[PDB]
RNA sequence: GGAUAGUGGCCUACCAUGGUUUCAACGGGUAACGGGGAAUAAGGGUUCGAUUCCGGAGAGGGAGCCUGAGAAACGGCUACCACAUCCAAGGAAGGCAGCAGGCGCGCAAAUUACCCAAUCCUAAUUCAGGGAGGUAGUGACAAUAAAUAACGAUACAGGGCCCAUUCGGGUCUUGUAAUUGGAAUGAGUACAAUGUAAAUACCUUAACGAGGAACAAUUGGAGGGCAAGUCUGGUGCCAGCAGCC
């Protein structure tokens, strides 16, 4: 009988079984528990502003050896600390001190992208001016 | 004047307002657009009825120009025309003199102040003057 | 407050962004019909899919259904009004299999090239976009007009257009006047 | 190793080379016609695989 | 029986453990107003629906009430908590989730303008009022068609094709210029012109208005998914790239 009940009055059994077995899905469980609004760093939001705090002695994944910086950021709405990855060459000019940086996800819905372990976010704006605008030299960060 | 060929469509006469309503059409090549006063003068000189009894408004020009379509009204008499026509249309025609009123914001402010002041106010003015004097 | 004004899309992107054969076909089609974007091909394919879906949903109903007969008659009437279907064959195979090539070759921009008024597809395109085309007593500057065989007796240039007459043209007047002044 | 340096290394040590002045490309229907002509009616290289950038052998 | 405008545990005196419940009651949660309703299928549909229409609720939260046909009304009153509008220190008086606008909150959202002119409302009303509404500003939230250009002497990059005097002429005509032209127009300055009473936005016109170091199209930028750079420099598991490899 292929497992599942087939009776014409077994609709309640089928619905309840489906309700119970929906929970095995990763995204359905997150949606119905509100894990975005309780424990996601961004509070279920696409982007998040933050204040870059300090340097931490972290090491990149395979293959490299690069310990210069990866921005620790304190969010404004949550106050939580997240590590973000400055997404272009010449990261030095934009991490001066206590800057306000806008952060987006890395694109994997909450997972690390590549050779960067434990980093789920990237920087798109530095004090209201776009990071790739500074990278392409087409706009200037406020120096006065 | 040069082959404008003013024409009229859907001419319906209502004695309820004692007027005749129509959609007028002008075919005027090599022109910007035919003005409403020029249309009124043409209708007057072709009908021999009256000058101020002819109303024309709307007048969208077809894409690429050359032709315009608008709305036209003729009236039994100038008295009925001035009795039924909108004040803005009359003023734009020049039949009526423009009013002198302030901006709505100033009018509403004035109404607020004069609703704050109860009655005529002369007693309040005299009392304030005496209080200043003392 | 006010009732909303409904707006609908008119085109559809292909499901696969990079299909070599589809890209070759679309580029060839747009090159031979003088189109500026693949959005024109997308729009025409969208309406083609719309009418094919309509025809299939019509054939869904039982034969000799009043709604089927009426709706098929309306669709075939519009198709023959735009002039693609045979005027003496009600066989519906063309209805089930209209083609993007048919729709573009019926479109206005290629109509000028077909009847021989511009002798070049792009020269046509530029004539309509410069508004020297009048299907009737009205001037249309849209290449995607899809004439319906009715104005064929009435197609001409506008009388407010240069090379339509009664007006030299913005640069024609200057060139003629300067030539006259030079010649004396 | 002594690697407490070189943050933005290649972007700094790259040579600044300006884009050469070349004629403007067509835009729109003109560009699509140019692509169509360079693609189909041309017979530049159709021998092996109709490649689009015929690099020097 | 009372109170209601009215039925009714809506409340008062006496009489039972009566009523609901695994066909899920009760309790908890909702980053839950409900419905009409976007995105797919002749049936898999999964989400979303604060939001233009309908029904609710609220006017900082609770509570109470007058008038009134209709209100538990908060741009009506009567009472606290965070907060205030103030002095000449006795006061008077409570919350723009209406339109503009400001500050906090933020990833996230417009001007402290005009008009009753187009649509509807109200008793005493052809005349008054309406931040309802419309219009004007910002606006790449979306949605429609769409400027960026069309041809000559010459060669080059050479689709389909001929004259039996073997690259000569080339009938029909695919594209390119650093040597050059009698051919057609958009964006705007604007008296003239409109659904605007004094107006820039739409096609119309004296004039100015095209020649490509002009009025200039970007965004992703070519390993595979998904075609093409082993053509040239700089570094040399470093800067970095890469949604996955």
């Amino acid at each position: 009988g292929k497992g599942k009940p087939r009776g014409l009055n077994s609709a309640r059994k089928l619905r309840v079984h489906r309700r119970n077995n929906r929970w095995a899905e990763n995204n359905y469980k997150k949606r119905l528990l509100g894990t975005a609004f309780k424990s996601s760093p961004f509070g279920g939001s696409s982007h998040a502003k933050g204040i870059v705090l300090e340097k931490l002695g972290i090491e990149s994944k395979q293959p490299n050896s690069a310990i210069r910086k990866c921005v620790r950021v304190q969010l404004i709405k949550n106050g939580k600390k997240v590590t973000a990855f400055v997404p272009n060459d010449g990261c030095l000019n934009f991490v001066d001190e206590n800057d306000e940086v806008l952060l987006a996800g890395f694109g994997r819905k909450g997972k690390a992208k590549g050779d960067i372990p434990g980093v789920r976010f990237k920087v798109v704006k530095v004090s209201g001016v776009s990071l790739l605008a500074l990278w392409k030299e087409k706009k200037e960060k406020p120096r006065s | 004047s040069d082959a404008v060929t003013i024409r009229t469509r859907k001419v319906i006469s209502n004695p309820l307002l004692a007027r005749k309503q129509f959609v007028v059409d002008v075919l005027h090549p090599n022109r910007a657009n035919v003005s409403k006063d020029e249309l009124r003068e043409k209708l007057a000189e072709v009908y021999k009825a009256e000058k101020d009894a002819v109303s024309v408004f709307g007048f969208r020009t077809q894409f690429g120009g050359g032709k315009s379509v608008g709305f036209g009204l003729v009236y039994n008499s100038v008295a009925e025309a001035k009795k039924f026509e909108p004040t803005y249309r009359l003023v734009r025609y020049g039949l009526a003199e423009k009013v002198e009123k302030a901006s709505r914001q100033q009018r509403k402010q004035k109404k607020n102040r004069d609703k704050k002041i109860f009655g005529t106010g002369k007693r309040l003015a005299k009392k304030v003057a005496r209080r200043n004097a003392d | 407050p006010r009732a909303p004004r409904t707006y609908s899309k008119t085109y559809s992107t292909p499901k696969r962004p990079y299909e070599s054969s589809r890209l070759d076909a679309e580029l060839k089609l747009a090159g031979e019909f003088g189109l500026k974007n693949k959005k024109e091909i997308y729009r025409i394919s969208f309406q083609l899919s719309k009418i094919r879906r309509a025809a299939r949903d019509l054939l869904t109903r039982d034969e000799k259904d009043p709604k089927r007969l009426f709706e098929g008659n309306a669709l075939i009437r519009r198709l023959v009004r735009v002039g693609v279907l045979s005027e003496d064959k009600k066989k519906l195979d063309y209805v089930l299999a209209l083609k993007v090539e048919d729709f573009l070759e019926r479109r206005l921009q290629t109509q000028v090239y077909k009847l021989g008024l511009a002798k070049s597809v792009h020269h046509a395109r530029v004539l309509i976009t410069q508004r020297h085309i009048a299907v009737g007593k009205q001037i249309v500057n849209i290449p995607s007009f899809m004439v319906r065989l009715d104005s064929e007796k009435h197609i001409d240039f506008a009388p407010t257009s240069p090379f339509g007459g009664a007006r030299p043209g913005r640069v024609a007047r200057r060139n003629a006047a300067r030539k006259a002044e030079a010649s004396g | 190793h002594g690697s407490l340096a070189r943050a933005g290394k290649v972007k700094s040590q790259t040579p600044k080379v300006e884009k050469t002045e070349k004629p403007k490309k067509p835009k729109g229907r003109a560009y699509k016609r140019l692509l169509y002509t360079r693609r189909f009616v041309n017979v530049t290289l159709v021998n092996g695989k109709r490649r689009m950038n015929p690099g020097p052998s």
